[PDB]
């Protein structure tokens, strides 16, 4: 035996148990909870390192020999912040723990066997998280997909048919033919994709036809008419077909108030966009639904974190998103907002308390697709600076806050949309949708994206260079992004009904086609680290939000982290 | 220096703005593309400098180009320039409205309208109804909403308004402020007069027989001003 | 002017560096992307000028940015800037290490380590062996190489080291210079103790019976310090 | 909240964390290490119990809704002795933990969802173990299979072709045609079955032909000629085809001694029968191979535990097994044994120390098929009485000894024969080959056997009775034992080569056909709780066995447990 200094050990292999790492330039400190490695047997790749024929690469490997192994990765997940080797086999996460050669090392399971068929990826000093899941995507342009992918999002659930006005306003892919258009266009992109149908219809036959055509859920948007009849019918059909329903409630209170909307929902699972109201007529009372069990609340990028400039852009974003001409007196008079800095500030505190469970974009319709993760971590850092460490922290670290805010965009949307069996976390059996970050750039710029067990996007330098590092370095598509490899790497999510009817062969899709499941029997209690159901007393006379009596508010941030240190523009 | 596609696009936009600025210094009158690029690049640079707020940038964007610095028609063509700029407190959308004053010489795509008013809903007689908003929030009703089924916090004679909608320009809305009482004009719904959706008070053909069922439903669900007889006779389907 | 994709990328990088330089002139503290782009663009321009060597450029790249010219954390984030520049004698890779001195205020992604040493190979007792390199070249041995089968120009008691590996941090190596004699610590190979590959001296389970076969093979193949009896009895499989 | 007495709680739901239960009438005490249940939410089936529509049976179940749930079972496994609900779905163990209804109970995972399609099995007060795996089966008569099944063995690996003399002596199914005979006859029985071919051949073509015909390994038996050439050729072919090799070494020292046999083995993985020698000429020196890494040692029933009558029957068993006529002077003179009470006593101590990794029968050839589990637990109890608690016990219980002796016949033979992916333990993803014991009858008489997710054998009373309890109660085949249900319930193990060649369709087998894997890259270190590799100094002049210097011996037992209290005959 021998003892080496912890500084040298960490430089060689990355942080181990009890070591703390700052996340980005924020104030959040993540502590390694436990380590699967055996000291002195660490896997290293290089000139004279251990990952060599006969030393750590087995010459008699198990039949579960890995296709790819990520060595010494700091896994940051809702299941824990720990250190391990991630084994990937056949596009899934084959195992998490100590990998290597059973012939020359101890404590190596059969599912983590490194052999001659194994590629090596050095994760030492690198954080591995699950790919982001953005569930509010307005499919306005296909250029959103590479932007989100470079930001670290690997799954996009949304709706749209291009830059139509219906898509500019709503997250809706209406009808069987438009669903076929979008599903066949999806073959191009390196991103897991799911499409939502139009729920604004009192026709059970039409709603069922959309679900059987391939939508994974319904979107009931105010711009297509959010009426109690439509809500009721969409929820009935969705309970029949086991698909999620998302709602963007009525801003004008035309047919009723928040109480009438909640009565129409009638205690059935519903995923709410802009649970803070986003200036709608249901605000600020719609925040009350964030305390109900059956409501999965999501908040959009632009209002988090609350900053000095947050309120200035809201009216322009609202008018352009809702398609109201700024040169028309009638449209300008119609564009009435109930937004308040009190509500905008309360949104961040509700996120910190776990009242809001999902963070999303609403891309290019009051929201930025490539800033979901960045704004989530900006909110986490701002709340850490304001209120200090959470009372749930069991140590001198921010692990609980890290896990809560990471669940906000990784596992909670996966559970909400019924894809948590496949994606959302770094767990054995899930698809290998992994993001490699360096801790200095965590939350803003990933090192690389592993899509379905193969590298799909990566920071790359000059192609003519003698090494991959020299400038200019930017995000380039890798081999999993090209040819027929993307068909194996990517997943299109459909409903179970469409999957059974054989949507893949009928539409000639080459991507993996997977059915969503367990969308109806989930409540707020099923969200990870964000299951706080509290009676939210909203005084609309004073626009005051109280949870368990205590008032909630936050001060605007004059300067956020992960914003100007990392981006030229 | 890991560069995102957004950053590459913004770099292209910045150098288009630089080219526009160089041409303006040379004295060339800017065209539409050059003017838009110049304003956008200037806003981005100011935001990066970080001494100004988004409101200050919105004000400042309107002072960059004089009417004599652009070709004829550019000011008419440019209505607003939006640009997402990275401030010290994150990315914010700066919108500059009418950055250049119109000279009026040439208006591309200008309309030459007749001086005759458009008569909408011709041949439809409008009735007047007084509506009070007894709720605590304003209520906006669209031109084609079935007025019988509006927010139950609105108080009016619903029997008078069964089968009717607002007599306003389609796509516009009427706002009732809380406590405020307004008089609105209502016209019969056209076409097949089949009301479906809304508050599910009718969900069938709108006639006198469905009127009684709708009124009973509205009274049961607490819609203000809906008067149904105490001794209501049910039908086989309702 | 047939432009290659590499040339287009370098043009984009050069104009990113120009933007960074303009911001620095304006007095904006550079961020990570701007600093990297500025250094790379300056190196490219100097190489195109062709009055400096790659060594001169490596030296000069470290003087471009003062610690007060960049935001906090940029110097910590930038470890080295590589750039392939076209010199008069072809394309060469110029690497500038630590181009900016760290201020120490903010360190993104910094480690907060415990002050406790890591004990590697715990529970394994190490034996000491004296090794002489009688060859003419230095020899590097990894932490997990089966020390019995190392270069035959190394001289030591191989019988003592059968089934053992160096007791060092995994991934590190021990270098034996020619003529130099060193003392190394060896620990038992763990796991199944199945030695395969290396110099094919064992190619089987490492036990006392395979030790004799390995020693005879090493003596036959001329491995220094391998002592096998002259009257060696062969087995059915060896 | 409320507190109930521990006695009442245990009577209602079985022992919980920290509670100890005696195993059978032995002296072994198992302590519940942890409990997955949430107190006050226990699953109970009955008149007004919790497993009812809407309370614990979900009305909106997850899509992973269980087919069968075992409630409040005390799982005794090499992975730990704990308390949980076992969920079975599609013939596999779907989940282990807290089951029930997510709508009305907390902490219920999606894979443990009880719904309307779920059958309930009350495991309260019952121990659940994995089915036994017997790897030395002489397939002499098919009546052995129901006997082992009633004893608690669910997998039988062996060889034979009926009561031929070759089968009476050896565990060998020789040749492609005989393998086809046995594989097609296997369709009748309710037991997982694997067949070993003849390894006694210097013909690589013949050995490979047997493996491709469907054997899961080779058996090299002295009665067919255990020569170093045959050992070498069989090991070469087995390394080519990834199948196990078992050996019963030469008794006569005709071609060489233990050193020559080990030289022929040449440090390749080998599973040894009668590693104590069983009176062979290699004894007692063959016990030395039990300290090698590459040798997986097994010991047979008759010599454990060492009793007063152990030595009396050995010569008769040896002569009948080896087919030496007792009326012939030449055969009687040939029947020379080197058995010693010192070796027989040392065998039990080696089992206690973990030097011997596998217990087996060698059914009807010096061994009893229905006594593997009983004799393993008799040895454990005898060693507990003699040497007291093991030094590895972390508490006032015998959990470590329980796990070691349970691994001896559950997970260790599965690892040895490359079927540990399917059977051998109560783990999620493994096939549902479970045995339900009442703790009073643990190790001797099971309550019931669950085969492939369905009850295959059970104690049952009079068929004409008004309840299942009244006498006579004996072991009866259940529905998984009959019709075409047994095809879905049972597994035939074959080599990967035969599986790839399509042995199932070629032979028209209706059972599940599964390939064995990872047989060649395992050593003694891979055995669970029985991986002790120690230099075994055997003095043959004194027949004295020493491990790490200390001599090993045991005294004969005058009276064993689980023997006469439980059996009429």
């Amino acid at each position: 035996m021998k003892k080496i200094s912890r500084k040298e050990y960490v430089s060689m292999y990355g942080p181990t148990t009890g070591d703390k790492v700052r996340l980005g330039d924020t104030d959040l400190i993540a502590e390694v909870e436990h380590d699967y490695t055996i000291y002195g047997e660490e896997l290293k790749f290089g000139g004279g390192k251990t990952l060599r024929e006969g030393m750590s690469q087995s010459n008699n490997p198990s039949k579960e020999e890995l296709d790819l192994i990520i060595t010494n990765a700091l896994i940051v997940d809702y299941t824990g912040i720990y250190k391990a080797d991630i084994g990937i086999k056949d596009g899934k996460i084959a195992g998490i723990g100590k990998g290597g050669n059973k012939d020359m090392q101890d404590g190596v399971k059969n599912n983590l066997s490194v052999g001659p068929a194994t590629e090596a990826l050095a994760g030492e000093g690198l954080i591995v998280t699950a790919g982001g899941i953005d569930t509010h995507i307005h499919f306005i342009s296909p250029q959103q997909i590479p932007t989100a992918f470079a930001s670290g999002v690997t799954t996009m659930i949304g709706g749209g048919t291009g830059p139509a006005d219906g898509t500019n306003a709503t997250t809706i892919t209406p009808g069987r033919r438009n669903l076929k258009w979008m599903l066949r266009a999806a073959e191009e992109y390196s991103m897991n994709l799911g499409f939502l149908a139009k729920g604004n219809a009192s026709n059970d036959a039409s709603l069922a036809d959309q679900i059987e055509a391939g939508a994974i859920g319904f979107k009931i948007h105010e711009d297509w008419g959010t009426t109690p009849s439509a809500i009721n019918h969409a929820l009935d059909v969705a309970d029949k077909y086991d698909v999620q329903v998302a709602i963007h409630t009525d801003t004008l209170n035309e047919a009723g108030c928040v109480e009438d909307t909640m009565a129409a929902i009638a205690g059935r699972t519903m995923h709410t966009f802009h649970t803070e109201g986003a200036g709608g007529g249901h605000a600020p009372d719609i925040i009350k639904v964030a305390g109900e069990h059956n409501i999965l609340p999501a908040s959009t990028n632009p209002t988090i974190p609350f900053t000095v400039n947050t309120e200035a852009e809201h009216m322009d974003m609202l008018m352009v998103c809702h398609h109201l001409d700024k040169s028309i007196k009638e449209d300008v008079q119609f564009a009435d907002s109930r937004i308040r800095p009190q509500t905008i500030a309360a949104e961040d505190t509700l996120h910190d308390m776990g009242i809001f469970s999902i963070t999303s974009s609403d891309s290019q319709a009051m929201g930025r697709v490539g800033e979901v993760i960045t704004r989530t971590w900006q909110t986490a850092d701002k709340n850490k600076k304001e209120f200090g460490r959470l009372k749930e922290e069991k140590g001198d670290n921010d692990n609980f806050r890290i896990k809560r805010y990471l669940s906000k965009y990784t596992i909670n949307p996966a559970i909400a949309h019924g894809i948590s069996e496949y994606v959302g976390s770094v767990e054995v059996g899930k698809v290998a949708d992994l993001v490699l970050w360096s801790p200095a750039f965590f939350g803003v710029k990933p090192n690389m994206i592993i899509k379905g067990g193969f590298i799909a996007l990566s920071q790359m330098g000059d192609a003519n260079a003698s090494i991959p590092t020299p400038q200019p370095v930017y995000y380039r598509e890798m081999f999993a992004h090209h040819g027929k490899a993307k068909y194996d790497a990517n997943i299109t999510f459909v409903s179970q009904a469409a999957y059974d009817k054989g949507i893949k062969e009928e539409l000639g899709l080459e991507r993996q086609v997977l059915p969503v499941k367990n969308c109806r029997n989930i409540t707020k209690k099923d969200m990870q680290f964000n299951d706080t159901t509290a009676h939210i007393e909203v005084n609309p006379e004073t626009y005051h939000v109280f949870v368990d009596g205590k008032e909630v508010t936050s001060k605007p941030a004059n300067k956020v982290s992960l914003a100007q240190l990392f981006s030229i523009f | 220096m890991k560069l995102t596609p957004k950053e590459l696009d913004k770099l292209m936009l910045h150098y288009a703005g630089e080219l526009a600025k160089k041409r303006k210094e040379k004295g060339i009158k800017l065209n539409y593309v050059e003017a838009v690029a110049l304003i956008s690049a200037h806003i981005m640079e100011e935001a990066r400098a970080g001494k100004k707020t988004a409101a200050e940038l919105m004000q400042e964007g309107r002072t960059l180009l004089k009417p004599d610095d652009v070709m004829d028609g550019v000011a008419s063509m440019i209505h607003e320039v939006g640009i997402e700029a990275m401030f010290p407190d994150g990315t914010k959308l700066v919108t500059v409205h009418t950055p250049i004053e119109a000279n009026g010489k040439l208006v591309p795509g200008e309309l030459f309208l007749k001086n005759e008013d458009i008569t909408i809903n011709e041949g439809k007689k409008a009735v007047s109804v007084k509506v009070k908003n007894v709720g605590d929030r304003p209520v906006q009703i669209g031109s084609h909403f079935h007025f019988f089924e509006v927010n139950r916090c609105l108080d009016f004679d619903r029997e008078k308004t069964f089968g009717k909608r607002l007599d306003i320009a389609s796509g516009t809305a009427v706002r009732f402020e809380p406590g405020e009482e307004k008089s609105v004009e209502l016209i019969d719904i056209g076409g097949n007069r089949r009301i479906f959706g809304f508050n599910a008070l009718v969900d069938r053909q709108a006639d006198n027989e469905s009127k009684k069922i709708a009124l009973h439903r509205a009274k049961e669900r607490g819609f203000h001003g809906a008067k149904s007889d105490d001794n209501y006779v049910k039908t086989i389907k309702e």
